């Protein structure tokens, strides 16, 4: 589904989103917005590694989940691309929380730099009382 | 961050019953028991994802041990049937934040305090 801006914040932080790694609910918000607009359905094809992007936060197909033709696929988040589509986004949070993991962190999505990084990303939870 | 409380622990003969619970005080993606005998290594017991309720059993307790969760009460069990010798050893429940295999250790973050569970002959 398509959630609210105040509605995923509160749901993410309920899911312990908030401070991950060090990673503010703010910043969170901040990519699923230009992500998917906190759109759970939201799928991009990659004509180039042919690989996808699944769910809120666009997590790709090639190595963190399984969707069943992606080459040099790992699955890391041992999950199937589906479940990161569903109204209930645990299982996206949890593999979003899986890619931060790595060193990279957040950084590792192209645009939470472009969007995200040195801008007044309070103003996406602003409002929530979160 | 996310503690982890264990009671349920004891000493029972042999086919006797015990319920270990796991109280978390915090948001937990999956949950998992693990066993550690005297001077040996932590063995992976069983698993349960809360997301979809998957459960996942080591061959050793299958059939015999129920993992199970209470979202009410944010607590997961470890109901123990037909306890045997062999499984005498401190109980320990985890959590994991991120998404991984429930039966992968690396992916537990959160430990709880630990509970003997003792079954004599």
């Amino acid at each position: 589904k398509v959630f609210e801006r105040c509605e995923l914040a509160r749901t993410l932080k309920r899911l312990g989103m908030d401070g991950y790694r060090g990673i503010s609910l703010a910043n969170w918000m901040c990519l699923a917005k230009w992500e998917s607009g906190y759109n759970t359905r939201a799928t991009n094809y990659n004509a180039g590694d042919r690989s996808t992007d699944y769910g809120i936060f666009q997590i790709n197909s090639r190595y963190w989940c399984n969707d069943g033709k992606t080459p040099g696929a790992v699955n890391a988040c041992h999950l199937s691309c589906s479940a990161l589509l569903q109204d209930n986004i645990a299982d996206a949070v949890a593999c979003a929380k899986r890619v931060v993991r790595d060193p990279q962190g957040i950084r590792a999505w192209v645009a939470w730099r472009n969007r995200c990084q040195n801008r007044d990303v309070r103003q996406y939870v602003q409002g929530c009382g979160v | 961050q996310v503690q982890l409380v264990e009671s349920g622990g004891g000493s029972v003969q042999a086919g006797g019953s015990l319920r270990l619970s796991c109280s978390a005080s915090g948001y937990t993606y999956i949950s998992g028991w693990f066993r550690q005998a005297p001077g040996k290594g932590l063995e992976w017991v069983a698993a349960i994802r809360s997301s979809d309720g998957t459960t996942y059993y080591a061959d050793s307790v299958k059939g015999r041990f129920t993992i199970s969760q209470d979202n009410a009460k944010n607590t997961v069990y470890l109901q123990m049937n037909s306890l045997k010798p062999e499984d005498t050893a401190m109980y320990y429940c985890a959590a994991t934040e991120v998404a991984g295999w429930p039966l992968d250790i690396g992916i537990y973050d959160y430990w709880g305090q630990g509970t003997q569970v003792t079954v004599s002959s």
